[PDB]
Order: structure tokens, then sequence, then C-alpha cells
RNA sequence: UGGAAUGCGAGUGCCUAGUGGGCCACUUUUGGUAAGCAGAACUGGCGCUGCGGGAUGAACCGAACGCCGGGUUAAGGCGCC
RNA sequence: CGGAGCCUCGGUUGGCCUCGGAUAGCCGGUCCCCCGCCGGGGUCCGGUGCGGAGAGCCCUUCGUCCCGGGAAACGGGGCGGCCGGAAAGGGGGCCGCCCUCUCGCCCGUCACGCACCGCACGUUCGUGGGGAACCUGGCGCUAAACCAUUCGUAGACGACC
């Protein structure tokens, strides 16, 4: 057993300087510091995973306090390896600076 | 526009805020800088303002109008019965300034000093230091004290004693003793602690701290005068008698 | 203090650029920043290259400044710079760098097992050498 | 004209439009250095108009084509005669460069004129470009490279991969 | 977990720019030896800069700010604060992810320190340019613990030297051990060389 | 937009930014293009430009509506009287500037082109200044590739 | 313009031994040793030959300011050679119109007392730099002799004395009193 | 052979509100030392108008607006904010 | 100091236990030579696009059974003592023990385990932080603060002595 996902950070939303598009999140992936290296991560699943007070059903398990918002990488952002991600719901601003799991599927290798 | 005629400002902004002292006993903000070549000695003392008189003496000031002549000089009498050393406190120099390192206390402490540790002596069971004192009386505890002294010799840079006053010899209503840290200047740190350790529970007369014709500094709290207006507090000019709404003001 | 000099015939390793990883020879110096280089035996056309993308090696071929590619190749083959290069630790470290990069998942597993066993053997011997050194101290 | 990218050398040939007075007007040729051929023709009409009673409306371009460097693998010294407008006058300069192509040397002239004199490309007229022998060069910056046994080190090599890694344990070494 | 940086030989503003972006992404950063930090330009023109800052004070009540911190650590801290949106909860959370120290107090004295080559003075300055030392500048604007910090930094270096000699000793044994057991580990040494781990 | 430029841009049918049209060149039209020089990038399209422009983004003006040319009958019913009955006849009339260029070209709705992918240089100055306005000759084709 | 190379060489006398620790120059001679650190200059120092030693200074790719530092290093190194072989001897004369300037040497020539300078009651006490010895001149009246191996220490020592005896609030073109550096020689003439 | 190009459906009639303080900019221009001053021509603006950029700003630069998704841009930018 | 659980709060999903520094120079061996309270300089020898490399190193987890080959035998696991650390102090190493194992590692042999029938929030740090309680054992503790009263070195009232 061991980790099966890459470590990312929720850097912020899509934006100009004074307008914010919350439907797109900018993700920073550990070890990906150029745009030509982001190609592996396009289309891969992304998960904002967190905990709440109330229990919720777990697929393949019993209810617990873990919750997840799923998404996926949609395209690269910039020159230094940032990617754009989209989630089933806009990410909460409290998630900025926190871990975003990037899964190794859908596999293309 | 510019003020018509120049005049210096009233009062010093260097003594601000003109508030009530948080302490009743004068605090030594700076002790004399330590010179490891002098013998171990104390640098401060506690006394009580008794009152003022005047004396007669013959001045010796060549080139003066009062050379070989008698003058009347006012003097202050400060009653300074011997203090009792009750503890040692060590300090370590850190990049954030001095930090208290280790405090040791003598085995015995008089009730005058213990009164300092209480807000209501009447209602208290006088339990202060009743468990600390047992450390000097057993072999295990004694072996820890000398380890504390050895630690203070390794690391501390400043040594101070904890001396208190003897209020049972003064004529004052107060029986609670005034307890202050006095810095031990002089030789090496080890010599400071040897000197201090021999003097736990001992008395120190003022004559062992000061000498005749010595220039000293007196630190204390001034006489309180309560709520005062600007005329008295800051010595501003009184406004003319015709002023409406008061003249003991700043216009 | 300086041991490697930009001069006619100096062989320079190309660290980045379209010709990264190749050896070229300084044929001529254009200005402070650029040189005319040639790679007749290393698949580089004669061209200008900045000194920024160059790392001087310890080989210095002997041909006249701005001699044509025929004589640069001739000097390259006589000095056997290709085989001499591969014998240097510098070349070997490059080879090790690429061997590790291409390691497969199975290769990484086998290295972990070999490394696991090799490190245990060394540690046990070091323990014994430390204990032996202790007895001399006593 | 913007001196964008590396300039190319164009051979532009033009003439006045034939008329009953002169059915075969004389042909004129210019050396033009420009980013593209569209700019090259534009500058031609700007220059001939300053020398002849001609302009795009009363003339035509007969041939526009790039002149290729003839010895792109040989180092040469280029003398350049140019005139330019400063903030407070016009001046004639002679300048020298070392390069493999004549259009590369002319590009260096535009960057250099911009660096040392804050002269925008629209205020520079390259009058003449010649290849000059080492013995005829005048500028000591160019002549110091006329040494058959030239050698020199590369002192204080600055780390240019300053963000790969962005954080490291060892400090960089500048001596090689 | 924690990114520990060594401030010696780093230029003040380039270190702050990188550090500020790091704590805004949620990483903890410790910068030690802030007195070892550098600023480009001669010392004098950098002293005049802080004296110009020192003159900024609320004319009607200086106690209400600006607060002119004199420690090289706090000077650096305020410089990182100037590159953060510190008047919002997000910026203040980041600002709490940064610790700044003069000297190297425990536990960082016995941990490895990383550097930032994009802020190193040897990289970013021309060697002929003048520069200032944050510690000297701080000492000459009211900092009081320059002499003590140097005293304690010399004790640390003496202990670190003994630690280094112990590590060199344990490395000389390591090389000898590899010769003694060369026969037994030769097979495993071939796997590593085959894949680039050992050259 | 100044009144004289506003009228000329309306006659070219370029009433919107990044709209496109073919304009057959002659003294009358070349001098109209000079009035609108700051507001247009123009030049000479090659055969490939005429193909792609009319296939991807070609719409006919049929009963004053904008109808995609998805079927050949759309062309034939309107321009058949000029013997233009297929997209190839329409591309040949435009590309070679035939006898009925006017009719076949007015038939085409102004091309709605997208923002240039990869950017511009400087829309506010001429092409020969390093900008975008004016006549760039055959270089229009590079622009057409990035906007079609 | 950057110049490809600019260099100068220094000849080392046989009785002087020069060693380099990077850019630190150590010159050892009959009269002692002088160490100077040139780490504030980006040059290249080289010792050439074995029988007739030489010191070379190189500056690759130097602009006008950096080229000016090449000879400065050579001149300093030559002075160090001069110091450790012949030494430096500055002489000073004391000038006065009315009030004699009395000089007393204390502490084995490391302290100078100056009295009655323009009749002032104030006593001036000038401390010589380490490695510099002051002495009254037995050969001439109203003269001092400063000797040492470092030219800058000796010449700085003399500047201290010369500026100690400065006239104030007078016309210094008329009131010329003072001690001045009158000669710059060597301890051992050779 | 509806006799230049290009574009576009036109003509016509009743009734009619508000307005009738303007102000700004490129260029031209009068008075004035000049003015964020007074007074004109041309066009375009603000007024009536948001939006991206010029930190901030009636008028500058880009661009004009139904409620959205994706893409791409302009003018401007890309150490950190 | 030595059991089950119940709330609530979140994030995280291996570790690096350290020379000092130079940058027109560095790093490691070498004590044969010279100094010092085992350390410094010299010599000599190696490395230097740093490989005694953070472009790195260490650990690596499917488990168990049977029997072999390498590796260990100076070994793995487990209660008592002494150095040692102060800038914001060490659940490191060492010595005893009565115990406790021949398994931990590598290459093989031999089978087995819910093989839950393609699918998410899996996998740690985690006896995590804070809060109530419930037990269940041992050794220990039996205070002060404020009000009220008094004082007048204080005082608008509070506060203060
Ligand atoms: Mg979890
Ligand atoms: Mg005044
Ligand atoms: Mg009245
Ligand atoms: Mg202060
Ligand atoms: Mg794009
Ligand atoms: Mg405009
Ligand atoms: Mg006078
Ligand atoms: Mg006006
Ligand atoms: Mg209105
Ligand atoms: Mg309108
Ligand atoms: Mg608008
Ligand atoms: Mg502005
Ligand atoms: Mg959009
Ligand atoms: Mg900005």
């Amino acid at each position: 057993s061991g980790r099966l996902w890459c470590k990312a950070i929720f850097a912020g939303y899509k934006r100009g300087l004074r307008n914010q598009r919350e439907h797109t999140a900018l993700l920073k992936i550990e070890g990906v510091y150029a745009r030509d290296e982001t190609e592996f991560y396009l289309g891969k699943r992304c998960a904002y995973v967190y905990k709440a007070k109330n229990n919720t059903v777990t697929p393949g398990g019993k209810p617990n306090k873990t919750r997840v918002i799923w998404g996926k990488v949609t395209r690269a952002h910039g020159n230094s390896g940032m990617v754009r991600a989209k989630f089933r719901s806009n990410l909460p601003a409290k998630a900025i600076g926190h871990r975003i799991r990037v899964m190794l599927y859908p596999s293309r290798i | 526009s510019h003020r018509k005629f120049s005049a210096p400002r009233h009062g010093s902004l260097g003594f601000l805020p003109r508030k009530r002292s948080s302490r009743h006993r004068g605090k030594v903000k700076s002790f004399p800088k330590d010179d490891p070549s002098k013998p171990v000695h104390l640098t401060a003392f506690l006394g009580y303002k008794a009152g003022m008189t005047h004396i007669v003496r013959e001045v010796d000031r060549p080139g003066s109008k009062v050379n070989k002549k008698e003058v009347v000089e006012a003097v202050t009498i400060v009653e300074t019965p011997p203090m009792v050393v009750v503890g040692i406190v060590g300090y370590v120099e850190t990049p954030r300034g001095l930090r208290t390192f280790k405090t040791v206390f003598a085995e015995h402490i008089s009730d005058e000093c213990k009164r300092r540790f209480y807000k209501n002596w009447h209602k208290s069971k006088k339990k202060a230091f009743t468990k600390y004192c047992k450390k000097w009386q057993d072999d295990a505890g004694k072996r820890q004290l000398d380890k504390d002294f050895s630690s203070m010799k390794k690391y501390c840079q400043v040594i101070r004693v904890l001396a208190h006053t003897q209020m049972r010899l003064l004529p004052l209503r107060q029986k609670k003793a005034h307890l202050m840290e006095i810095q031990v200047n002089g030789g090496t740190v080890a010599e400071k602690l040897d000197w201090a350790r021999e003097r736990l529970e001992q008395q120190v007369p003022v004559s062992q701290v000061f000498g005749q014709d010595e220039m000293i500094d007196v630190i204390g709290v001034t006489k309180g005068k309560g709520y005062k207006g600007v005329t008295s507090r800051w010595h501003t000019k009184k406004l003319p008698r015709k002023t409406h709404r008061g003249l003991r003001k700043v216009a | 203090v300086f041991r490697r000099f930009v001069e006619v015939g100096r062989v320079a390793y190309v660290s980045f650029g379209p010709h990264a990883g190749k050896l070229v020879a300084i044929v001529d110096v254009i200005d402070q920043n650029r040189a005319l280089v040639d790679g007749p035996c290393t698949r580089v056309r004669r061209q200008a290259m900045p000194f920024k993308c160059m790392q001087l090696t310890d080989f210095i071929l002997k041909f006249p400044h701005s001699a044509r590619q025929k004589y640069v190749r001739k000097a390259w083959e006589k000095a056997d710079i290709n085989t001499k290069w591969a014998a240097t630790r510098w070349a070997k470290k490059i080879e090790a760098r690429e061997r590790k990069a291409k390691m497969t998942d199975f290769d990484r597993y086998k290295v972990m097992k070999a490394k696991k066993m090799r490190n245990r053997i060394i540690k046990n011997e070091v323990k014994k050498l430390q204990r032996a050194a202790l007895l001399k101290a006593s | 004209m913007k001196a964008s990218g590396t300039l190319r050398e164009y051979k532009v040939v033009g003439r006045c439009l034939p008329t009953p007075k002169c059915r075969t007007p004389p042909l004129y040729r210019m050396r033009i250095f420009a980013p593209n051929h569209v700019v090259a023709k534009s500058r031609f009409w700007y220059f001939v108009s300053q020398l002849k009673k001609m302009k795009k409306s009363s003339g035509e371009i007969v041939y526009c084509g790039q002149v290729f460097e003839k010895s792109p693998l040989r180092v040469k010294n280029f003398g350049i005669w140019l005139r330019y407008d400063s903030r407070s006058g016009t001046h004639n300069m002679y300048r020298e460069y070392r390069d493999l192509t004549t259009a590369g040397a002319v590009t260096q002239c535009y960057r250099d004129m911009g660096a040392r004199h804050r002269a925008r490309a629209h205020s520079i007229q390259i009058m003449k470009v010649e290849e000059i022998a080492a013995s005829k060069c005048r500028r000591p910056a160019v002549k110091q490279f006329h040494d058959s046994k030239i050698k020199f080190p590369l002192p204080h090599r600055v780390l240019r991969r300053q963000h790969k890694p962005r954080f490291t344990t060892k400090r960089p070494n500048t001596f090689f | 977990q924690v990114l520990v940086l060594d401030g010696r030989g780093h230029l003040l503003g380039r270190l702050a720019a990188i550090v500020a972006k790091q704590v805004l992404l949620g990483r903890k950063v410790v910068v030690v030896r802030c007195e070892g930090i550098n600023i480009s330009g001669n010392f004098y023109r950098n002293k005049l800069k802080y004296l110009a800052f020192l003159r900024k004070r609320m004319n009607t009540n200086p106690s209400r700010g600006p607060y002119h911190f004199r420690a090289p650590s706090r000077i650096f801290w305020r410089t990182v604060r100037g590159m953060l949106p510190h008047k919002t909860k997000r910026g203040q959370a980041a600002l709490d992810r940064l610790k700044v120290f003069d000297g190297i107090p425990p536990p960082y004295d016995k941990k490895k320190r990383m550097v930032v080559p994009a802020a190193l003075k040897v990289v970013r300055l021309k060697p002929t340019r003048k520069f200032a030392y944050l510690g000297r500048l701080a000492h000459e604007v009211g900092w009081k613990y320059q002499a003590v910090t140097a005293t304690l930094e010399e004790k640390r270096k003496e202990k670190a030297k003994i630690h280094y000699r112990k590590k060199k000793q344990l490395m000389r044994l390591r090389k000898q051990a590899e010769k003694n057991v060369e026969k037994k580990i030769s097979k495993f040494t071939d796997v590593l060389k085959t894949h680039g781990l050992l050259v | 937009v100044s009144p004289k430029v506003r009228k000329v841009l309306q006659l070219l049918r370029l009433r919107q930014i990044f709209n496109g049209t073919f304009v057959k060149l002659n003294k009358a039209s070349i001098n109209m293009l000079r009035i609108v020089e700051p507001y247009i990038a123009w030049g000479y399209p090659n055969l490939k430009s005429v193909n792609e422009l009319i296939y991807k983004r070609g719409y006919g003006k049929i009963n004053k509506k904008r109808i995609a040319l998805t079927d050949n009958t759309l062309i034939a019913r309107s321009l058949g009287k000029y013997n233009i009955i297929c997209m190839e006849d329409l591309i040949h009339e435009i590309y070679t500037v035939g006898k009925h260029f006017k009719e076949a070209n007015n038939f085409l709705w102004p091309f709605k082109l997208s923002s240039p992918r990869g950017g511009m240089k400087k829309k506010t100055t001429h092409f020969v200044e390093g900008g975008d306005a004016g006549n760039r000759e055959d270089q229009i084709n590079r622009l057409i590739r990035r906007m079609n | 313009m950057k110049t490809i190379l600019s260099n100068q060489t220094v000849d080392i006398p046989e009785n002087v031994d020069i060693s380099l620790k990077g850019r630190t120059v150590i010159v050892k001679g009959p009269r002692g040793t002088l160490r100077r650190d040139f780490n504030h200059i980006n040059v290249e120092l080289s010792l050439l030959g074995k029988k007739k030693k030489r010191l070379r200074v190189d500056k690759w790719w130097g602009n006008r300011k950096e080229l000016a530092t090449v000879r400065t290093i050579c001149s300093h190194v030559q002075n160090m050679i001069k110091g450790v072989t012949l030494g430096f001897r500055y002489k000073m004369r004391s000038v006065y119109a009315h009030f004699p300037i009395n000089v007393v040497i204390q502490e084995n020539g490391s302290l100078v007392e100056i009295r009655n300078f323009l009749g002032e009651k104030y006593i001036r006490r000038v401390r010589m730099r380490p490695g510099v010895a002051c002495s009254v001149s037995q050969a001439q009246k109203d003269e001092l002799v400063l000797e040492g191996n470092d030219i800058e220490l000796v010449s700085n020592s003399a500047a201290l004395i010369q500026q100690a005896t400065t006239v104030k609030n007078k016309d210094i073109r008329k009131f010329l009193d003072g001690i001045y550096v009158s000669e710059k020689g060597t301890v051992q003439q050779a």
C-alpha cells in the first residue's frame, strides 16, 4: 500500500487582476515547473478531499466524515507548469493553498 | 503662520507619559557595567526617606569664593538598616536580551520577606516556600541545588542576589519587606556565585556597599499630587483674568 | 588560476541548445560572445555558437584558425576525441545520468533490492570497524 | 521601419513608369535591409524619392529578392556608413562589426545604435556596407580579435539555471 | 514539512519575493541568519534608506506607527509582509507560516539548510558592485544584539566543526568498509552501475 | 470612427471588427482602401485562402438571410443565371475575378472571422511600421490562417 | 569596451620570497613579512620561474575602471618588496616662528607628545600605527624620523602627526607652524 | 450593351415630447505673461455609458453591454502583492 | 503515573540528525614534516560542469507456511546505571541484566489468505489537538485571589501603598 496520487496545491481561481472566474481553478503540481511537463497531467482526475462534522456515505465503505469534490485537469496555464482544473462545483476559497489530489487515471500511458 | 515671538516649549517630552508609576519601589533600569577585574561587590541598596536637615562644613575648592569658608548645605537622611540576602538569580545573554535562567533561595526566609509573597497575610496559611525549603534538608535535594549552582556557573553571565529590607527595625506601620534584585559586579561568574552562596541568609550593611564622599544615584517615585491642570502639571502661562470659560488652560 | 581557455581547436561540450550533448571544436572567435565551431565527427554543421551554451573540455586540437572542415575532421580523428571523450569521468557521469533516467519500473524494483542488500552488508562491516577501533582506544 | 528580428538584405530594382517621352526609363537598384520584403519595398520608395523625382504612384518595383550571404561560414569585418538624427541634429557615423552575414552585421548596427545613442530605427539610414580586411579596420573593439593565437578564459560564469532547482542544498560554483 | 533557508549571501528582496510566494501556497518557511542577508548598493546609500524610513512617524502620535523594527530578522519579516496581502485573512495565514531568526537557534542549528540560487548575491550581482550587510545596517539603526548573536554563532560553528569531523570519520570508514566487503557486494554493485546509480 | 471612414467601411460591408470581404482591385477601390487604412488589414489572398475562407466560413445571402452554403442548390438558385452552380464555380469566380465577381461576391455574407490566434503586433500602426494596419500584400494569408 | 587581456609583471629580488594564498600576497624579506589581501579585485595572480621569480597580474575582459586596477596591484606589491628589504623612512621637520615645538617619544616610539605648539597649553598625543616607530633625529634639530615596513602604515602615521599640528582660526598662509613630512626615503639605503 | 466602382429597398404625410446652462481631446485658432483662463473651426467624445487597461480618476488607450459554456484576442501586461 | 468508549476540530498521506565557506576559485585523502590543547599549515596524491553529486542520499509495507543457497554469528527483541544538551536545553549513543529469538535482510522451493464477480472518499502522521464524562489501581496536595475592614507614602471614582 502507498500513495497513488500526485501532490497539487490550489493556488487560486482563474482571474485577471480585478475579475475572478470561480469555475476554473489554477493548480500547482509538485515537480511540474514548466509547461512542457504538464502534458502528462491533462485530463487526469482531481479531488479536493476534506472532512466535515456530519457523516456521509462512503462508496465501498461505511459512513465517515470524509467528503470529496471531483474534477479534472483541462489545460496548461502559463509557462511554469500550472494547470487549469474544473470541478463539479466551484472550489471553496478556504481550499486555497491546500492539497488537491491528482489521480493517475484516466491513464494514457 | 509662524508664532510671533520664539519661546521654548514647556516641559520635557522625554518623561512621557505623565502617568502613575506601575511600581511603588524604584526599579534599577541599568546596573553599572561589570568589570571582571574588580573584587566582587554589590551595586545597589534600599533605604527609606527619613527627612531633611542642614549641615555646616568648610569647602575646599581652589579658585572659588567659598574656599576655606563654611557653608550651610541641605541634606537628606535615608535610613538604611542592613539587608538580608535570601536568593540568587542567574541570567543568560540571548539574542533577545537577558533571560532569567535559574533562581535559588536560601533555606530560611523571615516572615518579613514572606509577607511580600501575599496579598492578605492575615487570611493566609503562610505556606510560601514550605516545600522548597525541604530541598536543603535532604541529601537528594542538596545534590540538586549544587547542580543548579553548577549550571549557573556554566551558562549565566549576570548574577544578582535577592536582598530584602528588615521592616521590624524601622518605625513604620508596614511590616511587609521590600525585596529587590541587586546585581553582583566584580570578578568571574564563579567568584560571583561563591560570594553570593556564602551570604545566603546573611546581613549586608550599607557600609559594605557605599563609602564616604561617593556620588550615587537615587531612584524612587515622586510625591503624588493627583489630577492637576495644565498650569500646574506643565507650567503654562495663565490666561488673562478676562478669559471666559477658565484661564488655567492652554488656549 | 585558469586552466581551460577559449582558443582555436579547444573542444567544447554543448550543454543546451539544438545541439545539446555534443562535442564541437572552436574553429574561430567572432567576438566576445560568439565563436565559429565545427562538429565534423559529431554531427554539427559549422556555425556560430555563443560561449554561454558551451562548456570547455580539456582537449585542444591543433589546426589553423578558420581551416576548412576537412582539416578539423582530420585533427579530430588523429586525436581520437570521440573515444577519449567516452573515457573521461565527465562522459561517464553523463552516461550514468541517462541510464538512471530511462530506468523502468521493474528496473527500479531490482535496484531497490540490490541497494537494500548492499547497504546492509556495508553497515554491518562499518559497525565491526568501529568496534575494532574502540579496542585500540582502550 | 521597425528593426524587428534579424534583418534580411534585399535587392530592390525600380523604375519610373514608361511614358511617351521616355519609353524605357533607366533602372535603379538599392541595397535594402528590412524584416520582410513588404517593408523592403516600402523603404525603397522612401529612399529613391529622396534622390529622384519618383514615388510609388509614378514608378514600379521591377525586382524584389533577398540577397543571400555569400560566405556564411567565414568570419568577416564589416564597415558600415550610416547617418542618423539625434535629438538635436544629424550625423554621419562609420562603424565596424564582426559577423558571418552582412545582414547580421547590419542588425548589430541597429541594436548598437539603439543602445549607445537611443536612436530608433526610423531615424537611421544605412548608406553603405562593406566587407573590410583586418588591416583596414579602425575600431579597437574589432581589431583585438585579429589574433591568430587568440585565447582567453571564461571568468565568473553566472548560474543561468537559477530556478532548476529553485531551492538547493549546495551553493553554486562560478569557476570552471 | 518545513523549508529551512539560510539567509547568508542572499539579497533581501529576491529572497522575500520567493519566500512570499511560498507561504502563499501553504508551505512553512524558516529563514535563519537574517543578519547574513545582503542588499545591493553601497552600505551608505542603504543606511540612508533606513534613516528615511526611520523618519516616517505619525506626527500627532508616533506610538501609533509605523513601527521601525531594528532586528535583521524583523526587517526581513516586514519586507516579506510588504509582498503579501496581509490585510486579508489569506495573507495573514501565510505570514504565520514564516519564521525569521537572527543566528541559527535550535532546532534549526542541527538541521540542513537550503539556499535559493535565484536570490544569491554571487549569482545576481556583478562582482564589482557594492552591497550592504543587513546585520551591520541593523546594528547601526538601534539593533542591540549584534555582539551576542556573533558570540553564540561562534559557539555553534565550533560544535558544527566537531560534527563535520565525526561525519568525515564515518565516511572514511564507509569507504574502507566497501573495500573489505567488495567481494560480497560486487554482484549488487553491478546492478547499481548498470542503471546509473553508481558511476 | 470619423464620418468618412465610417461610410467607406459600410460600403466594404465591414461593419464589425474582424469581418472580412473580398474586394476586386482598381483605381476606384484602391483609393477607398486608402481612406480606411488605419481600420483594415488587407492584402492578396492565394488560392488556398479562397478555398478555406469559403468552405469553413462561407455563408450565402439568400432572401436577405445568412444561410450556410451547406448544399450546392443554395448557390445554384441564386447565382445559377450566371452559370455559378457549385462551390467550385463560386471559388473560381472569386479567385479569378470573373465577369460576375460583383454578383457572386455580394452573394457571400461578410465573413465573420475569429480573433487572431497567436496575437497581433500593433493594430494601431501600419504593417510596415511593425503594426497591422494597411496593405501587407501576400502576408494577409498568414493572418487568414490564424483567424479562419 | 572590454579588453581581452591586460597584464603586468613584477620582478622579485633574490632575497625576497613571495607566496600566494589565492589573492593574498605574502612577501618575506630580511626586515620581516608583509601580507596584503587583494580579494577586493578580480584579477589573476601567478608566480613564474624559479631562479628569477616574477609575479604576474592578469585582467581578462576589463573595462576602463577594471584595467586601472592592474598596475595598482603591481605598485602595492613592489612597495611590499621595498618595505621588507629597504624599509620606509619618512622624515619630518617641525616649523615654527616663535614657539618651539617640543616632541617627546614614549612607549618605544609608538607614542608622540607635542607640546608648546603655537604656545598652546594643550598636549597633543599621537599614537603611531603598529609596526611604525617614531624617534627624534640625533642628526638634526627639530626633526622626527618614522620607520616601518608598511608604506601605508608609516605614511598614515606621519599624516596623523602632520594633522595634529593644525592652526585654527588664523590665516594659515601667515601662521605656518607645524610638523611636516620633509622627505620620503628608505631605512636602509641600497 | 438601364452606358463608372462599391454598398443599400425606398418615397411620403400627420401628430409630437424633452431640449434651447454644456463641457473635454487631436489638429487649426483669437485675446491673455499664463491659467484646470476666456472665445471660435473640424471631427470624436463625456453629458446619457457600463466593461478591460492607465494603482486611483467624467473625457486618455482598447472596446461599447440580453442570460450562459468553451476558444481567442485588443489596449496593456507577466519578481511578490 | 498506569481501559472501553462518546463529542468536537482540522489539516496531512515516508525521512534526511547540522562543516565553515570561496566564487579570478573549490572539495577529499595523505601526518612522512612543522606546531598545539586528537586539532592547524606544508608536502604529495586525487576529484572539479561539483558523483565524498540535493541532478543526491536513507527507508521501502502484500502476509504467512515448508525446505534450500548466499548474508549474520562482533547478530536481532526486551529492564537497571554514567557521561552528555541552555540561543527557544536530548524518548541519541555507551555499560550492566535474569531475560527473549534464531525470523528479520537477498536469491530460490512450496502453497495458502473473501479470488467480494472492471469502478470514488483507499493508503499514514494516529494511542493527533481540545471537551465532558464513565470506570479501574498506585503515590501525593491539603491553597490562594477578590470583596468587606483598616492605612494615607495614594486618591475625582476605580486603582495604588
Ligand atoms: Mg484522511
Ligand atoms: Mg520662528
Ligand atoms: Mg467676557
Ligand atoms: Mg529606542
Ligand atoms: Mg494560445
Ligand atoms: Mg487614436
Ligand atoms: Mg581673525
Ligand atoms: Mg475653453
Ligand atoms: Mg444634464
Ligand atoms: Mg449617444
Ligand atoms: Mg463609453
Ligand atoms: Mg498613474
Ligand atoms: Mg469567455
Ligand atoms: Mg499590474
